[PDB]
């Protein structure tokens, strides 16, 4: 994919929900046309997904240190990914996939 | 193993029969890997002809003269080599993986 990620053939299925519809009252005297009245309805709950990653670890024989993923040593207003004073989390950067080294 | 010294002007050499020497084969592919740019220092066409082992170096990213911090440094004594004496003898295989026939 151009946008990065892992083009699949067979993704994973897209899964579809939707509220069966409940009808108002109908009139008591019969009629062809569809019911136009419903109930104002909405659901909740509570979904789950967990993903199995299969990993490639790293092996190599550099010398020198790497370059890693470290957070900001010194002080802030407030922790980075994590809520302010509002209760608004907030991610302050995009962070890319590759900081480990290969030989071309 | 021969050692050579030089006094005023004369040279003399000698063996010298406990030296060793070290040889590894990169079979992880963990190293620059420098062979295939087409560089002098193969052995001789003709059998009969005495060759120098060429100097193994590398590069790595650069910008400019000065270097970045993906910079790597690799260390060649930092893997397990084979020391050899003047009794001893090295020896390995290795097999092709599956390739194209050399269309001719």
């Amino acid at each position: 994919p151009l946008m990065g990620g892992f083009g699949l053939k067979h993704p994973p299925p897209q899964i579809l929900i939707k509220n069966t519809p409940v009808p108002a009252d109908p009139p008591t005297t019969f009629s062809q046309a569809k019911l136009a009245s419903f109930i104002t309805q909405y659901s909740t709950g509570q979904v789950s997904v967990e993903i199995e990653w299969e990993l490639q670890k790293e092996n190599s024989k550099r010398w020198n240190p790497e370059i890693q993923y470290t957070s900001n040593y010194y002080k802030s207003t407030n922790v980075d990914f994590a809520v302010n004073t509002d209760g608004t989390y907030s991610e302050p950067r995009p962070i890319g996939t590759r900081y480990l080294t290969r030989n071309l | 193993v021969k050692e050579v010294t030089q006094n005023e002007g004369t040279k003399t050499i000698a063996n010298n029969l406990t030296s060793t020497i070290q040889v590894f084969t990169d079979s992880e592919y963990q190293l620059p890997y420098v062979l295939g740019s087409a560089h002098q220092g193969c052995l001789p066409p003709f059998p009969a002809d005495v060759f120098m082992i060429p100097q193994y170096g590398y590069l790595t990213l650069n910008n400019g003269s000065q270097a970045v911090g993906r910079s790597s440094f690799y260390c060649l004594e930092y893997f397990p080599s084979q020391m050899l004496r003047t009794g001893n003898n090295f020896e390995f295989s290795y097999q092709f993986e599956d390739v194209p026939f050399h269309s001719s």
